[PDB]
């Protein structure tokens, strides 16, 4: 939108490296230093999300894009998912094979 | 938990917000530039306060962050830009009183009202009433009565303030711990923390002596030559041997001589170096003005424009429908965002600022991905000196021909090059010994060796000798005429103009010498040479996130600023300066005044 965009969140100081497909949905108060703040989220104790809001005037390279990532796994289970068949149209009367 | 990590976590989300703070500050501030409006002005006074309160918050917040030796000269740098709060080091009245002084100064600068005494109620404002009564007339009686007056009515109502101004600021220097205002602007060039390449604030000083002393025989020797044309023109008002009064120079303050090439041209008939007929014939617009920009800087090999330019900008101007200001500026909005205030016109002139203000827009995103304080030059003289430098580019002879614009027939003379080469000097060449003077004399003050009774005297004397023009007036102790420039009453450094100008001309030189080019140095065209792009794009790249020493030996190899490049421009310039004026005096005397019974 012209305004702007704030609607979506993303966090930047985590603790450590995430574990891949980990979800660390949390709502606390990171700190940067010895203090063990309490949750005041004042100095040296910043709130982890930032603002990610966007607007149609920003360049290439810039402006937001929706991305979708499909995972896939072969476990040992019954077929669940897959992909149809090419399905040639049907000839009768003659030698063919099916 | 350490305090490196505390930085790091500060400065990236300093950087974070600022981002899209100054975004909407721009944005605010381009909305008003191209439409004049009341709420657009309360638009950038809310985003002016805002920005200020929330850098003079965090400064504080900051200033008390141990400095613990962090390596990586990463942060440091960030740190030490940030902390300097300005006015809010001393007490807030101090502050108070020092914007009150600056606002008047403004004002008065901006109504620096002159009236002549026969139509005292019908007169003319400086602008543009001094600048086209002289830029065009020559009358000598009415251009020095002009210049008196101006002077009057300036300075003496402006010594004071300028007095307690400069007292205001070097005492804020000293609690700022600098010896004095002008120690605290040469403080941008200092280098601390690179062994081997570190820069001290004195050494600057010396490396300009060292620049002017090889600067100066072209200086006189044009100096000499413009005495000998204005002799034949006005021989009872200008003695042949002493100095140039100061009054005939073309602007009020001796900034450029080129108002002065028309009478002093070498051949007044030989056609001049114009395009505006193929402009006329051709129908080129600014459209296609930036599509032979974009194919230049294709053809060096950097990155053409985005397209979000292309859509979003303004490039004509909407006549007067809405408000806006025909100055040319080029306006960082951030996050990959760029835009530009002109009003386009067919002609040479339009089409040069054009090309000038889009390289500028190239240098911006040469540092794009760099962080929000970084995103700048490591002084005030990269932009214009990268501006120049594609402008001498493109202002090449060959450039011309090969582009269509000229037909090869006509091709180059050696008149219209001697033409062009003085005209080159007396635009470039001839600004940088006042400057260099005018800052010296500024940073005596500062200093404070120049007592105030001898001010205007030790101005005059140095214009007399160092300069070489004197005053055709008496003047007392009442005046300001120091403080009568533009910048000077803004309070901005005027030594960026020589590093600008010293930078072009070297890295002009660098750059041809990257394209291999042989002969005369104004002929030279980076045109379809990938090579010297990449070149120049390896230390584009960085910014001003490495000094700016490193930065400069990156391409030329050499550590300190050299004339060698200018030398070597004007070489012919010289040795028909030389030729000319053998039977031309030489030098001028400082005792001789015009106004001398
Ligand atoms: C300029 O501002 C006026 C009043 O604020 C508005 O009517 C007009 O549409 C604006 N022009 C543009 C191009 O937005
Ligand atoms: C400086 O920091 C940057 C990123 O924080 C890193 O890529 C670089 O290697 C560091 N340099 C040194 C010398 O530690
Ligand atoms: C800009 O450069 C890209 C990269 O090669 C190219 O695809 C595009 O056509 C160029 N734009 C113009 C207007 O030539
Ligand atoms: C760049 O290539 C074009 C296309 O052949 C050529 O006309 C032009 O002369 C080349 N550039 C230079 C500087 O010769
Ligand atoms: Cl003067
Ligand atoms: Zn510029």
């Amino acid at each position: 939108k012209v305004s702007g965009n704030y609607n979506y969140l993303y966090r930047l100081f985590r603790k450590s490296k995430l574990k891949p497909f980990e979800r660390d949905i949390s709502t606390e108060i990171y700190q940067a230093g010895n203090k063990p703040c309490n949750g005041v989220a004042g100095f040296n104790c910043y709130f982890p999300l930032q603002s990610y809001g966007f607007r149609p005037t920003y360049g290439v390279g810039h402006q937001p894009y929706r991305v979708v990532v499909l995972s896939f796994e072969l476990l040992h289970a019954p077929a669940t998912v897959c992909g149809p068949k090419k399905s040639t149209n049907l000839v009768k009367n003659k030698c063919v094979n099916f | 938990s350490t305090i490196e990590e505390q930085a790091k976590t500060f400065l990236d989300k300093f950087n974070h917000e600022a981002e899209d703070l100054f975004y909407q500050s721009s944005l605010a501030s381009w909305n008003y530039n191209t439409n004049i409006t009341e709420e657009n002005v309360q638009n950038m006074n809310n985003a002016g306060d805002k920005w200020s309160a929330f850098l003079k918050e965090q400064s504080t917040l900051a200033q008390m962050y141990p400095l613990q030796e962090i390596q990586n000269l990463t942060v440091k740098l960030q740190l030490q830009a940030l902390q300097q709060n300005g006015s809010s080091v001393l007490s807030e009245d101090k502050s108070k009183r020092l914007n009150t002084i600056l606002n008047t100064m403004s004002t008065i600068y901006s109504t620096g009202k002159v009236c002549n005494p026969d139509n005292p109620q019908e007169c003319l404002l400086l602008e543009p009433g001094l600048n086209e009564i002289m830029a065009n007339s020559l009358d000598y009686n009415e251009r020095l009565w002009a210049w008196e007056s101006w002077r009057s009515e300036v300075g003496k109502q402006l010594r004071p303030l300028y007095e307690e101004y400069v007292v205001l600021k070097n005492e804020m220097a000293r609690a700022n711990h600098y010896e004095d205002y002008g120690d605290y602007w040469r403080g941008d060039y200092e280098v601390n923390g690179v062994d081997g390449y570190d820069y001290s604030r004195g050494q600057l000083i010396e490396d300009v002596e060292h620049t002017f002393e090889e600067i100066k025989p072209l200086y006189e020797h044009l100096h000499a030559y413009v005495r000998a044309k204005l002799m034949n023109a006005y021989p009872s008002y200008i003695s042949p041997i002493g100095c140039l009064p100061a009054h005939l120079l073309g602007d009020m303050w001796g900034r450029f001589w080129t108002n002065l090439y028309s009478l002093t041209v070498p051949f007044g008939q030989k056609p001049n170096i114009d395009v505006t007929d193929a402009m006329v014939d051709q129908a080129w617009d600014a459209q296609r003005i930036f599509k032979e920009a974009e194919k230049f800087f294709v053809s060096v090999g950097l990155p053409n424009m985005t397209q979000g330019f292309w859509e979003n900008s303004m490039l004509t101007d909407p006549g007067n429908v809405q408000k806006a200001v025909c100055h040319p500026t080029a306006w960082d909005l951030g996050k990959g965002d760029f835009r530009i205030l002109m009003c386009t016109k067919v002609t040479m002139d339009d089409f040069l600022t054009a090309h000038h203000e889009m390289g500028h827009i190239q240098y911006d995103m040469a540092y794009a991905a760099q962080p929000f304080l970084l995103r700048n030059g490591a002084n005030e003289g990269f932009h214009e000196a990268v501006g120049e430098i594609m402008s001498l580019s493109a202002a090449t002879p060959k450039h011309l021909k090969s582009i269509g614009l000229l037909s090869p027939d006509f091709q180059e003379d050696n008149e219209t090059e001697i033409n062009f080469l003085l005209k080159q000097a007396l635009t470039i060449v001839g600004t940088l010994p006042f400057t260099y003077m005018l800052e010296k004399w500024r940073w005596m003050v500062f200093k404070g060796e120049i007592p105030k009774d001898q001010w205007m005297k030790k101005w005059w004397e140095m214009k007399r000798e160092i300069v070489g023009v004197v005053e055709p007036v008496p003047h007392d102790e009442t005046y300001c005429d120091p403080a009568s420039l533009f910048h000077v009453s803004n309070d901005y450094s005027f030594i960026r103009y020589y590093t600008r100008t010293l930078y072009q001309f070297q890295f002009q030189e660098a750059l041809c010498q990257a394209a291999k080019h042989e002969g005369p140095l104004h002929k030279c065209d980076i045109s379809n040479s990938t090579e010297a792009g990449q070149k120049l794009f390896n230390m584009l790249r960085l910014g001003k996130s490495e000094p700016w020493t490193l930065a400069l030996e990156n391409v030329v190899g050499a550590k300190n600023m050299n004339v060698r490049p200018l030398l070597n421009y004007f070489e012919p310039l010289f040795t028909w300066l030389k030729d000319q004026n053998k039977n031309s005096f030489v030098g001028w005397s400082t005792d001789w005044s015009p106004y001398a019974d």
